[PDB]
């Protein structure tokens, strides 16, 4: 039933993509966007979720060590 | 597949996401609270709200109601016609 | 526009049967239903295994062509089994 | 065959002198006696057909469906009650004594060793038939059905007598060893061909081909169950049968003259597959499905290879099983729903939820299913036909995709969906269709496991 | 098209296309915060020539934004899987019976279920009590002898429940 | 290659018609320049149940190779020293195919270009 | 093949299933680090496709368009089958992106489970198949062709290449 | 028992599908390396591609021209 | 901006440009505005003879019998024997008819002229 709520006044923007878009907007002349309703997708356990080749490259960390203990044994 | 929805956490859901958008104020909202007439804001921003519940929730409403919820309550009356919000 | 009185009315009251229809819905006597009231493997590799090779010599061998083989290929370096006897081996090599 | 005779007469008075609520167990139990006795049959070896002393004989032809038809008996007899079980004591014995007396005359029919017997067995099998579509249609344009029924098959059938009575004051008496044996080849007249085309013309009549197909399908859709499963399974295969017989004679001058009989059957076979995608009224769909089978029959048996024959005998038999099965389901659900028609009654996935089995195993046994008789019948009619020309085989795959087409389409329209949830009234299913379902499927089945049985003379 | 009048107005058509423009420019437009700057772009758009007094130049202009609209959507919109048309359409309708079956079981599954069936049966009653009298009474009662609507109003008078209530009280739980 | 590019836009002479390939006559500038040993036993050839294109030379490698992994199955990965000599020997027979190609596209370029130019 | 694309069907619809039968790649985003064994498992499928050098896709494809460049192509058949691995490479490449590794686009109130004894088991065992069973099938076949094995410079390379670039 | 949902935050996990997903595509890499280490060399093709023919007229056979 | 979308029989025509939906008058607005009243009072009538609990048969919509009956047995009568039925039966009924006739003359007699040359692949041709 209950939940707890992870709850608001929490985010206080921040988020580095939807703050330059922000930027950009006022700098265009609006000014007003709908807001803070992203930054859970944009920060917290993400906000330097890993890049392309990071995740093809994701597999060298046993890799290469077992890789070096097969060629010298 | 379906966590165990009841109403008061989803109407606080539904009043959570309106508190976090910016244009309205947390301290005179509540849940008899009218959406043209106390707080004054337009049709169009009516209908960004509507959206933000469809993209919340993740089904669209007809356009046949689209003009008439206007509160809290009658929208949390929707979405308990469309899950059946009980045990 | 918005709800008439006539929908808001309409609609609560169906708010009321829907909900008490719903509330009513969840079944529970505390009990749903009541009564009126390696061997696997051991079947499943020996009994058919048993009928089928039963089935693979005595009715194979009553009916003349039937199951045949594609031939077993010999080599120059290679002897029969049968008999006894060699193929002479492969010959020269050159120009490795 | 006398042995299998004399019993049905003696099962006409087992209905009259049998009580109330007494004479549906007594003529179920003794008809299904009667299907063990002409199970006991089989017999034919080898060199020749098997007489059934001078009166009778039997070919491995008529055997299938003789054995076919009296195991269709019981199954139709129990078939044929819930809008007559609520009638009057006289009138329902009235009813089944007229099937007993049809089933006789079905059996005298196929059990002929002259033409003119066969005749006149021929249009008294015709006779009942009448009386039981007319009487028990249940539509408003049933007259209009036995009329152009009796009138199309008397006035096709008629010269036939002419011809046959020729044949006997020509060439001696008309025993089918003695039409064979002793028959010369008549050659190209103008009179051969007048004599070719009343023979082939009746029996056109009774099959039907493309040009006479209106015959069959009000006297359908305006009869009931059991006039309906006689009609299309015996009476089809019958006249089917008839011209299997008749063929023998004049053989040089089929090939110069039985070109235009080919050319209507296949575009018509055609046409016949398209008309019946798109209908309403779900038991003209069956319907026309016969009459595409039909022309498929045609156009294996006017040509003449033992291929041709072996594969007409196969989709003789299986597609009168399939059709009467297929028109039982029709009658269940008319008998669920009073509407005949197609888009109404959808649904019926939830509830009657083993019924979809059975649909399901027609509509793919409609589909040849290819273990199944009807793909064995369709496939070496193809192979003959392909034999025959080099180009036919465009028309009978694509009579091929539009018969899995519309057959699957009745399988996924009726039976797939949506309830309307008006409909609020049909209970679920009876002991007695899914009895009679599992008296349909599992003779095909068995069937299907042992084909060497009903394979023609040209074995 | 609808139940209540006959058309929408030319504020409601305005409105659809908002929402059509909106759905579809998440549609087109992936990353989700550029699509911020786009939706508030067309909310600019919009209020361009909010403040028109005139008629004919309105709906000339919401033509013209068909126009450009139809020029601007995308094949494939981002349809919601709940919606019909895309990956619902009622996908859970294998279960979806009707409750005017479950009453065609015989006694010993009805043996099995007692006290469900028993509040069928009160309900049942509560269906058949007033069905007659204040139903018929109430449908001869409001309208003109032209109906002119597709609503009715609810049991306002004195007690019972607003009438023609059965199969929109009694439906599938949408999650069967 | 650019052969490719020279049969598709220069002369069609030089550039030799395919699958048509002897053309002029045999042993022209070679003469007594031929062994073609031919030591895979064609009987044994038959007795080992080889493949159609395979009935030809360096098919003794081919011999050896599966009689070694007919008898080391459970060796997995044993059977590579003659797998890599049959894939010599069919190397080199494919030398031998583009040197007989352009022994003919040479003596049909430098022959027919010097009698057709200097005729 | 039938290995490959049943362990990618098979990890696709666990994922599907993981967040509530949406099944579209618009609001599905951003899925690595929501848990790593079935994007783990995605990835060795994308990235199988078009034969990392030299593993079970590599043996398949490239000995298929080695032995298409030196026969007795139609001229233009050689040129389709590079363009179609060239765009093979350029959607499953966008496909990884898309799905697994943007910003993370889905609806609130996740029920990301995978506590499971059959997915695990099933996507494991499939991926243990992608790694070892091509090669396994490569090696005792009996050759019932003439392998080729003499291709020139920049014919052998351009496979690799094209899906390169 | 099972895990629970939380509402926009990062999910929980275990170390247990984390390191299956880790050592799988480690046991990836090290195939594909101790592969591409020890018998190919698939980039070659084993053996050099030789030259046309062998670019040697006087040799092959041709007559003095 | 647009090529302002054609319309075809398979292409149909969306809501937004009609245009003629723009051209309101009072004629329009009362056209819908009975529309509406007469989907109105059939539904109300079947709503009546919906939600009945003695009800138990079929709803028998009198609209779907008349549409079978206008299907079905409205073919026949009525109809006049005119020139463009009849060409139009003509056309759709014996010339492909006969166009099927002609090419399999064409392919009997290119099979019976080949065999009665004798030029057959009939080396082994037993299953005909």
């Amino acid at each position: 039933s209950k939940m707890e709520l992870p709850d608001y006044k929490q985010w206080k923007i921040e988020g580095t993509p939807l703050e330059t878009v922000q930027e950009k907007l006022a700098a265009r002349g609006l000014r007003d966007p709908w807001g803070r309703n992203e930054a859970w997708r944009y920060m917290g356990g993400f906000a330097n979720n890993v890049s392309f080749v990071g995740a093809l490259l994701k597999g060298f960390k046993w890799g290469f060590a077992a890789f070096v203990v097969a060629v010298g044994a | 597949d379906a966590p165990p929805l009841t109403l008061e956490g989803i109407k606080d859901r539904v009043l959570y996401v309106l508190k976090l958008y910016d244009k309205i104020d947390p301290e005179k909202l509540s849940v008899n609270s009218h959406f043209m007439k106390d707080l004054g804001l337009d049709s169009l921003d009516q209908v960004e709200i509507i959206m933000a519940m469809e993209d919340e929730f993740g089904f669209e409403i007809p356009d046949i109601d689209a003009e008439k919820l206007m509160c809290p309550q009658e929208i949390v009356d929707y979405i308990a016609d469309k899950k059946d919000v009980y045990e | 526009s918005g709800y008439t009185p006539d929908e808001k009315l309409r609609l609560q009251q169906l708010r009321e049967l829907r909900r008490r229809w719903l509330k009513d819905q969840e079944l529970s006597p505390r009990e749903p239903v009541l009564p009126p009231r390696s061997i696997f493997a051991f079947t499943h590799v020996l009994i058919p295994v048993w009928i089928i090779h039963y089935y693979l010599k005595y009715h194979v061998t009553t009916k003349p062509y039937t199951i045949v083989e594609k031939k077993p290929r010999i080599f120059p370096g290679d002897t029969i089994l049968e008999t006894g006897e060699v193929i002479p081996p492969m010959k020269e090599f050159p120009d490795q | 065959m006398l042995k299998y005779i004399i019993p049905t007469m003696m099962l006409m008075p087992l209905t009259w002198l049998s009580k109330n609520s007494m004479i549906w167990i007594n003529t179920t139990l003794h008809s299904l006696l009667i299907s063990l006795t002409s199970l006991l049959l089989l017999n034919q070896f080898g060199d020749n057909s098997l007489n059934f002393s001078l009166t009778f004989f039997s070919d491995s032809l008529s055997t299938p469906l003789l054995i076919l038809t009296m195991w269709l008996l019981p199954l139709m007899l129990m078939a044929s009650q819930h809008h007559l079980s609520k009638e009057n004591l006289a009138r329902k014995k009235l009813f089944i004594s007229m099937l007993i007396l049809l089933q006789l005359f079905l059996i005298m029919t196929f059990t002929a060793t002259e033409l003119i017997f066969f005749y006149i067995m021929f249009e008294a099998t015709l006779v009942p038939t009448l009386i039981i579509i007319t009487r028990w249609g249940n539509q408003t344009e049933r007259l209009n059905a036995g009329l152009y029924f009796l009138f199309y098959t008397l006035a096709g059938s008629l010269p036939l007598l002419v011809a046959l009575i020729y044949i006997q004051n020509t060439m001696g008496s008309l025993n089918f060893l003695i039409l064979q044996y002793w028959v010369q080849p008549m050659p190209n007249s103008w009179s051969n061909t007048f004599m070719w085309l009343a023979c082939m013309m009746a029996f056109m009549v009774k099959m039907p081909l493309y040009g006479l197909h209106l015959w069959l399908p009000k006297a359908h859709v305006e009869a009931p169950i059991a006039g309906s499963m006689v009609l299309a399974a015996i009476l089809l295969k019958l006249g089917g049968y008839g011209m299997m017989r008749i063929t023998l004679l004049l053989n040089p001058i089929t090939d110069f003259m039985a070109y235009p009989f080919i050319m209507l059957s296949l575009w018509g076979m055609i046409m016949t597959s398209s008309i019946c995608l798109r209908q309403t009224d779900l038991k003209s769909l069956i319907a026309y499905s016969s009459v595409s089978h039909m022309a498929l029959v045609i156009v294996a048996i006017l040509i003449q290879t033992p291929w041709s024959y072996m594969g007409a005998t196969a989709l003789m038999i299986a597609h009168g099983l399939t059709s009467s099965m297929l028109f039982c389901l029709a009658n269940s659900n008319y008998e669920r729903v009073h509407s005949r028609t197609m888009i109404l009654a959808r649904g019926l996935q939830t509830l009657l939820p083993l019924m979809a089995a059975w649909w399901l195993l027609a509509s793919l046994t409609n589909l040849a299913l290819p273990p199944s008789i009807n793909l064995i019948g369709e496939l070496f009619v193809v192979m003959s036909t392909f034999s025959w020309s080099n180009i036919t085989i465009i028309l009978m795959g694509l009579n091929m995709v539009i018969t899995a087409l519309y057959s699957l389409y009745m399988l996924i329209t009726t039976q797939r969906g949506k309830h309307t949830h008006h409909i609020n009234n049909i209970l679920p299913s009876f002991t007695r269709e899914n009895a009679l379902m599992s008296l349909h499927m599992l003779p095909l089945l068995l069937l299907s496991l042992n084909p060497k049985i009903i394979l023609g003379p040209l074995y | 098209f609808l139940p209540s009048a006959a058309y929408l107005t030319h504020q409601q058509k305005v409105l659809q296309l908002y929402k059509r423009a909106l759905r579809h420019l998440e549609s087109r437009c992936v990353h989700r915060d550029k699509y911020r700057y786009f939706a508030c772009l067309l909310r600019a758009r919009f209020d361009e020539h909010k403040n028109e007094k005139d008629m004919v130049k309105a709906t000339q202009l919401l033509r013209e934004a068909e126009k450009e609209f139809w020029h601007g959507q995308h094949p494939q919109p981002y349809i919601f899987p709940e919606s019909p048309g895309g990956t619902s359409y009622e996908r859970y309708e294998c279960y979806k019976v009707p409750e005017w079956c479950l009453d065609d079981w015989h006694p010993s599954e009805k043996a099995m279920y007692p006290d469900y069936f028993a509040k069928r049966e009160q309900w049942k009653k509560l269906r058949r009590e007033s069905w007659e009298r204040e139903v018929k009474q109430l449908q001869e009662e409001t309208p003109v002898g032209g109906p002119r609507t597709e609503a009715l109003p609810p049991a306002r008078k004195q007690g019972d429940l607003p009438p023609l209530w059965w199969h929109i009280v009694t439906r599938p739980r949408e999650r069967p | 290659g650019a052969h490719l590019a020279r049969r598709y836009l220069g002369d069609a002479s030089v550039e030799p018609e395919p699958l048509r390939m002897p053309t002029f006559p045999p042993d022209y500038g070679f003469p007594e320049r031929k062994e073609r040993e031919m030591v895979a036993t064609q009987q044994e050839m038959n007795d080992a149940q080889l493949v159609l294109q395979q009935r030809d030379y360096c098919a003794h490698y081919l011999i050896r190779f599966l009689k070694c992994k007919r008898d080391s199955f459970p060796n997995f990965l044993a059977c590579k020293h003659e797998q890599h000599d049959w894939d010599y020997c069919e190397h080199l027979d494919y030398v031998k195919r583009m040197k007989e190609f352009e022994r003919e596209r040479r003596l049909l370029q430098r022959k027919k270009r010097r009698e057709q130019r200097e005729a | 093949h039938a290995f490959f694309k049943a362990m990618l069907f098979m990890c696709s619809g666990s994922i599907i299933h993981s967040l509530n039968d949406e099944q579209d790649i618009r609001k599905m985003g951003g899925l690595f680090k929501a848990m790593p064994f079935t994007t783990t498992a995605l990835i060795i499928g994308s990235l199988a496709l078009t034969g990392m050098p030299f593993l079970t896709g590599f043996y398949s494809k490239d000995l298929i368009i080695e032995s298409a460049n030196t026969s007795y192509t139609n001229a233009w058949a050689l040129l389709m089958t590079l363009v179609a691995t060239s765009f093979t490479a350029i959607y499953s490449t966008r496909i990884i992106f898309f799905a697994l590794l943007g910003q993370p686009r889905f609806p609130t109130l996740i029920n990301i489970n995978e506590n499971n004894p059959f997915l695990i088991n099933s996507i494991k065992r499939l991926l243990i198949g992608s790694l070892f069973a091509g090669f396994i099938i490569s090696n005792n076949i009996p050759p019932m062709t003439i392998p080729q094995m003499t291709m020139p410079h920049y014919l052998k390379m351009t496979a690799l290449t094209v899906t390169i670039l | 028992a099972h895990i629970e949902p939380r509402y926009r935050q990062f999910p929980q996990l275990t170390r247990s599908q984390v390191i299956q997903a880790e050592f799988f595509s480690a046991t990836m890499w090290f195939w594909i390396l101790w592969r591409f280490w020890h018998d190919s060399d698939a980039v070659l093709g084993h053996f050099p591609y030789p030259d046309p023919s062998q670019w040697t007229d006087e040799e092959l056979g041709i007559p003095p021209d | 901006s647009f090529p302002k979308y054609e319309p075809s029989r398979l292409a149909s025509l969306p809501t937004t440009l009609d245009p003629a939906e723009y051209d309101i008058s009072s004629e329009t607005r009362k056209a819908q505005a009975e529309r509406l009243a007469i989907r109105s009072r059939l539904k109300r009538e079947y709503q009546l003879q919906y939600n009945d609990p003695s009800r138990r048969g079929v709803v028998e919509d009198p609209a779907l019998i008349r549409w079978t009956c206008a299907r079905s047995a409205n073919v026949y009568p009525n109809f006049r024997p005119n020139t463009k039925t009849s060409l139009l039966g003509a056309l759709f009924g014996i010339g492909p008819l006969i166009f099927w006739y002609y090419v399999f003359k064409t392919d009997r007699d290119r099979k019976e002229k080949l065999i009665q040359e004798g030029k057959l692949d009939r080396t082994f041709n037993i299953s005909y």
